[PDB]
């Protein structure tokens, strides 16, 4: 597909056979969820940007679908305000900007 | 290093 | 031209006069430089990033040339720790994401 920027750039992604919504993001260097309960072993992690920093759970491997295209890899979950895919994942479906 | 630059409008 | 997401979307702009690195982002509604001197009229501001929000000063009606391509628009200025071409420019220019 192609996305278009007029609007944030959210699209469905399917995580644990479960669909959210979420951003694509090319100004983030990992993938970072909303809070949920996802099983498996995890590692604690800082991640920033603008406003500082937040604690997040690192999760690897995992696998994620978006816009039906599939990937897997890391995953963080925290308090993001947003679902945010990123540069890790978006490699993996192929994604580019173009001008 | 930070990595995340979402940014929202208020 | 077409950018791949292996390393970050990072080009050159020239604003004011002078040439600056910056991220084409995505996931940014707004277009935030890191602290300069514009000229003309500001207006004090506050954003939300991943780890919560700043104060910055928000200059309208600036051109800015983005890898080669010209865009006049809403420029913020202020502790962001990239200097991020957000969405508001990003459709000035004609970017899309595209897999």
């Amino acid at each position: 597909p192609q996305i278009t920027l007029w609007k944030r750039p959210l699209v469905t992604i399917r995580i644990g056979g479960q669909l959210k919504e979420a951003l694509l993001n090319t100004g983030a260097d990992d993938t970072v969820l909303e809070e949920m309960n996802l099983p498996g072993k995890w590692k604690p992690k800082m991640i920033g940007g603008i406003g500082g920093f937040i604690k997040v759970r690192q999760y690897d491997q995992i696998p994620i679908e978006i816009c039906g295209h599939k990937a897997i890899g890391t995953v963080l979950v925290g308090p993001t305000p947003v679902n945010i895919i990123g540069r890790n994942l978006l490699t993996q479906i192929g994604c580019t900007l173009n001008f | 290093r930070p990595g995340n630059f979402l940014q929202n409008r208020p």
